[PDB]
């Protein structure tokens, strides 16, 4: 997963043109010009093996996410990575409930929109006021005003 | 909406849960209310009855 | 520190912290066992459901109370209802904070002592204290005198008290209380069809009773009008649908107390013990007694006794003095409010049991002067 | 806006946290060295004689005992509290797991071997 | 019973604990040594009480997160 | 599921509603029981006050 | 190593590694040895065809199933058919790979324990565990409660389960199935003139079925309409032309289910026999068991079956409660889907029958506490 990209990081997309040259090897003459991997899956399939859609079809749904339903490059490298993973879930869990004490120093067990927030501020990050709703609710499901420990991991799904 | 089906079901669940709780309180009090309305009653007819007797003493 | 009054009760169990107006956690002191096989696998099924969580699961549940009248029968289960009370209802270790149980008169000394025993060796307060459960529901009262009859669920007793001198020789225990109402309002249900047995059950004909029950101001008239109209007939939906109809089962099963010659119990109503009760204290306090009689605990709750019990004792009394039943609204949690404010006072500060006294005299200490 | 970008942010919060649980580890240790300096009575040796040698070592010796009385309380405290934190783990685990199975599919072949397979050698990335 | 058992097996732990101190047979400087290995045993116990003290610490944090989380399960 | 959804959350409205005119009605209850409880007391005052010069009487 | 989920069935094997989400080869279980002479000489002619290649042959051979009523009747069969699934279909050799079977509720004991020797003397497995066949779906439906109606080929069965703890004294197996469907059908075309009687029919009946049957929402007024109207005719083409019309033979097929005195059987239908399961549970888990009712197994595939059944238990419970059922679409696959997650669970990796426990005890170890 990462070492892909971070052997591919010094250099350009030009990663995504050999995929297409390799695209045009098999699956030349593509129409729509939009996210379409299932098709070169399928026709790598037809080299004999055991017929399956079933991956093809987790594969192109594995790149949209924010729902927009555009893909970009950046999605096609997310599906890249999400396919096949090493270190994910955040690395160790154990590491994940200490960030979460981190988090809540008043020891109430429920993140509110203020440990976020001071959190997200110590870090810096520019986030528009769009994605800090997106991320509460992301973290607060519920939508209540309080994040326990499930909340936070499901916040933190798949993030590292 | 499915999930939305339930969060409806939830909300309206707890709303009859509170009416409910409501209406027992309401009877309770609605009974103390009667019982004293009726000892007051009683009570006025006993002062009467005693301040005939202080005069008749 | 703070000091905890936990008050063991029969039926609810009552605890918090000292210095409140109400307990901070009431749930049905009860221990279930599951009983059927259980075939999903790690599923994390315990082994047994205490407390309020075994009133959700009593599905499958094998429900027992660990007190049956006032005395304690199974030592092993209290202590777990004990253990749950402090570690998940309230969440403060006991190692740092004063107990107050609470008991009925005239029981066992072998239960007292047991219970001291274990609050000093399992869980290890520093000090607990037993108080008698009538006198504290004649602290809430704001009395210092007065005949108190604490009709719980387990056990009803009725100690008279007079300007803070308690009279030993007066006091009258009856054994009959809500449990046996709901015995006999299970049994009487028969008689429409409605037939409950399971363990669980007995919860659901103890909402029964609860929410429908109510005593009659006079019982002949009650039994000739619901013969013959049918506006007491009051519905209730059971647990699953098919509603039910109660009809004079609604006034007769709270009968029970003052005749309690239904159940086959000998012994005279709640309406003649007090009387005699009265009689057996001096010629000089009767006055008072009559004029300050007091109702606690939960069964005294069904709607309509404190008019029923005055007109017995009115009709049993001489017709010169008055007689007055003290009912407040919080009756249920009456001796709990009365525990709060005994462990609130200064004055009491130094009759706990201190350990160390308990270290050197063994656990007959409680019957010593640190009554 | 892009996935990726988002990953990243996330990362570099994942980063900031490490950080700052690094320097709460660094502040605990300290403070465990200040606290364990001042709690232990230096080691006057200064000048004794036998007999008060004698009776510093049995005193200390009896502060030990009592020392270890506390930090053995202090492990049973520790001991009950992990075992009712995996206790209530178990149960969250039992009231949030059922459907949390894990739903794997082996059908899916891994990308990088199909990769390895239809071009040989030369599909080193994956 | 147990429970008084328990103090009793607890106490027979501590005294075990207590290690058979004798230096009637022993000069000054090995006496100076002891002591030595009596403060560095102190110490020990000292660290280890400490690092159980934050444990339980980080584990009230947790059970409070527990019962949080068991609300939210209400 | 749609229309299930719906009559759901109609149903939660009416509750919703239900409970408020309950609570409205539970505090009118409420004052008016105080206000007797007082008027009471005055009464027991009076009974007293009439008992002690009946017996001087 | 990876653990081999079988599922025997009666009349579909469904087989693959634990751990995905469809099993890897599903074939009929039919065993059919060639019935005429043969003259051609070195044409490789085997004497039994099993599994799928017995559907295309079948026009020269006599198809017999192995499994009558969940029972197994015919132990040489069986084995074969075990043989083939193992060897050909997945190709893993069974020295080094768990089994899981499944079992119907209620089956002999005999079976059970025939099966274990089997598995543990021929094929020489690992360890092997036996699983009832529906606690599987209740698992593949990621639920805990509820109750199961698992109607497959062979037998049907309603297993009520609450909070992982099964009622066995509430396990109602009715021996109704697609089956005995199939012969009723096969049995009400020659109203028309089609008549099939050899064995090899019987799968041109049950594709019939498969494709055209569907299961009416009210039975009077489809009888009525199809009495009238012709917009219910729907053809067919048989494997060698000459199509056939099937007029309201199409709903009265599966009508059997609910009316079981269509084929002469006493017992009442499946839509009161869920009843019947639910009012033997306990009082206060019958809302949960109403509201989540599952559907597995094959023969619920029916167009249309998941609102008459819906209707007919809404007629027959109480007016308060709601009746939910449960019917995913991957119904057929259910229970296997529930054995792959239960042999992929960590918690269970120890609960299966080591080869060293059945030296120790013999066949008779499954009825012992590894269940
Ligand atoms: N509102 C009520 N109406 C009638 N009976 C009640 C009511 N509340 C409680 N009870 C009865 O009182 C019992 C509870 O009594 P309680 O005072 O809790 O006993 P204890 O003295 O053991 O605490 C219950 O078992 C119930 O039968
Ligand atoms: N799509 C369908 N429509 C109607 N009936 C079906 C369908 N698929 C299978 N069946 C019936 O279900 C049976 C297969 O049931 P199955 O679940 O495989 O039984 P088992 O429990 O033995 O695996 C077939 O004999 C067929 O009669
Ligand atoms: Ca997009
Ligand atoms: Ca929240
Ligand atoms: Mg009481
Ligand atoms: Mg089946």
């Amino acid at each position: 997963d990462d070492i892909y990209k971070a052997a591919v990081e010094q250099l350009t997309e030009e990663q995504k043109n050999e995929f297409k040259a390799a695209f045009d090897i098999f699956v030349l003459g593509a129409e729509d010009g939009c996210i379409s991997t299932k098709e070169l899956g399928k026709v790598m399939r037809m080299l004999g093996q055991n017929p399956t859609p079933e991956e093809l079809q987790e594969m192109i749904d594995e790149v949209d996410e924010d729902g927009s339903g555009t893909v970009d490059f950046d999605e096609f490298l997310v599906m890249m990575v999400r396919c096949m993973k090493d270190d994910s879930k955040g690395k160790s869990e154990e590491e994940l409930s200490d960030l979460f004490r981190m988090f809540d120093k008043n020891a109430d067990g429920y993140i509110d929109l203020d440990e976020l927030k001071m959190m997200l501020q110590a870090t810096g990050e520019t986030i528009t006021e769009d994605d800090i709703e997106e991320l509460m609710k992301d973290g607060d499901k519920n939508n209540d005003g309080r994040i326990d420990y499930d909340e936070f991991l499901e916040f933190m799904k798949g993030v590292e | 909406i499915e999930s939305d089906l339930e969060r409806a079901e939830e909300r309206a669940e707890l709303s009859e849960g509170k009416c409910a709780e409501l209406e027992e309180e309401l009877k309770t009090v609605t009974n103390n209310l009667k019982s004293l309305e009726a000892q007051a009653e009683k009570y006025s007819q006993k002062e009467d009855k005693y301040e005939e007797e202080i005069k008749v003493l | 520190t703070t000091a905890l009054v936990c008050d063991n009760g029969s039926g609810l169990v009552k605890a918090g912290f000292a210095g409140d107006d109400a307990p901070r956690a009431v749930f049905p002191s009860i221990v279930g066992r599951p009983r059927h096989q259980g075939v999903m696998v790690g599923m994390g099924q315990k082994d047994s459901y205490v407390g309020d969580e075994a009133q959700s699961k009593r599905g499958i549940l094998t429900l027992k109370y660990p007190i049956e009248h006032g005395i304690i029968t199974n030592w092993d289960d209290m202590e777990k209802i004990w253990h749950h009370t402090f570690y998940n209802e309230l969440r403060v270790a006991p190692e740092e904070h004063p107990t107050l149980l609470t008991e009925a008169p005239l029981n066992p000394k072998a239960n007292r002592e047991k219970m001291t025993q274990i609050m000093f060796e399992t869980f290890n307060v520093p000090a607990m204290y037993v108080a008698i459960q009538a006198v504290l529901s004649l602290y809430a009262s704001g009395r210092t005198t007065g005949i108190v009859l604490d009709s719980g669920d387990g056990v009803t007793h009725n100690v008279p008290i007079y300007e803070g001198y308690a009279l030993p020789h007066a006091i009258m225990r009856l054994d009959l209380a809500g449990r046996d109402l709901t015995d006999y309002l299970m049994k009487i249900l028969t008689e429409r069809g409605y037939s409950f047995v399971t363990t669980a059950e007995r919860e659901i004909v103890r909402d029964i009773k609860e929410k429908l029950c109510y005593v009659a101001l006079d019982f002949e008239n009650e039994m000739a009008t619901a013969a013959s109209s049918s506006s007491l007939e009051k519905s209730y939906e059971l647990p699953d649908g098919q509603v039910i109809t109660i009809g004079n089962e609604r006034f007769r099963c709270p009968e029970t107390l003052f005749q309690p010659s239904f159940i086959g119990m000998e012994s005279a109503g709640i309406h003649e013990t007090t009387y005699n009760s009265i009689m057996k204290c001096d010629i000089d306090i009767r006055k008072d007694l009559y004029a300050n009689n007091v109702l606690s605990g939960g069964t005294t709750m069904y709607p309509g006794i404190a008019d029923r019990m005055q007109k017995e004792i009115t009709a049993l009394a001489p017709s010169t003095m008055k007689i007055k039943i003290i009912a407040p609204p919080e009756r249920k949690y009456s001796v709990w409010i009365g525990g709060s404010i005994l462990a609130s006072l200064s004055t009491f500060q130094q009759m706990w049991i201190s350990k160390q006294e308990y270290d050197e005299a063994g656990p007959s200490i409680v019957h010593r002067k640190c009554f | 806006i892009s996935a990726s970008r988002k990953l990243q942010l996330k990362t570099l919060m994942l980063q900031i946290a490490k950080q700052e649980m690094e320097r709460e580890a660094e502040e605990r240790r300290g403070e465990k060295g200040r606290v364990l300096r001042t709690r232990c009575q230096p080691l006057e040796l200064d000048g004794l004689g036998f007999e008060e040698l004698q009776d510093l070592c049995r005193q200390l010796h009896a502060r030990v005992d009592k020392v270890d009385e506390e930090r053995y309380d202090v492990e049973a405290k520790v001991t009950k509290n992990i075992t009712e934190i995996a206790d209530l783990t178990q149960k969250i685990y039992d009231l949030r797991g059922k459907f949390k199975r894990p739903t794997l599919r082996r059908v899916r072949i891994s990308a990088d071997a199909m990769m390895q397979a239809l071009l040989g050698t030369r599909a080193k990335e994956s | 019973g147990k429970r008084q058992t328990e103090r009793e097996k607890k106490k027979k732990i501590l005294a075990e604990r207590r290690k058979v101190l004798a230096i009637d047979h022993l000069n000054e400087d090995q006496l100076r040594e002891k002591a030595k290995e009596l403060w560095q045993s102190i110490y020990n116990l000292e660290a280890e009480k400490f690092d159980l003290q934050e444990k339980f610490k980080q584990q009230k944090y947790e059970i409070n997160v527990l019962r949080n989380r068991i609300n939210d399960n209400q």
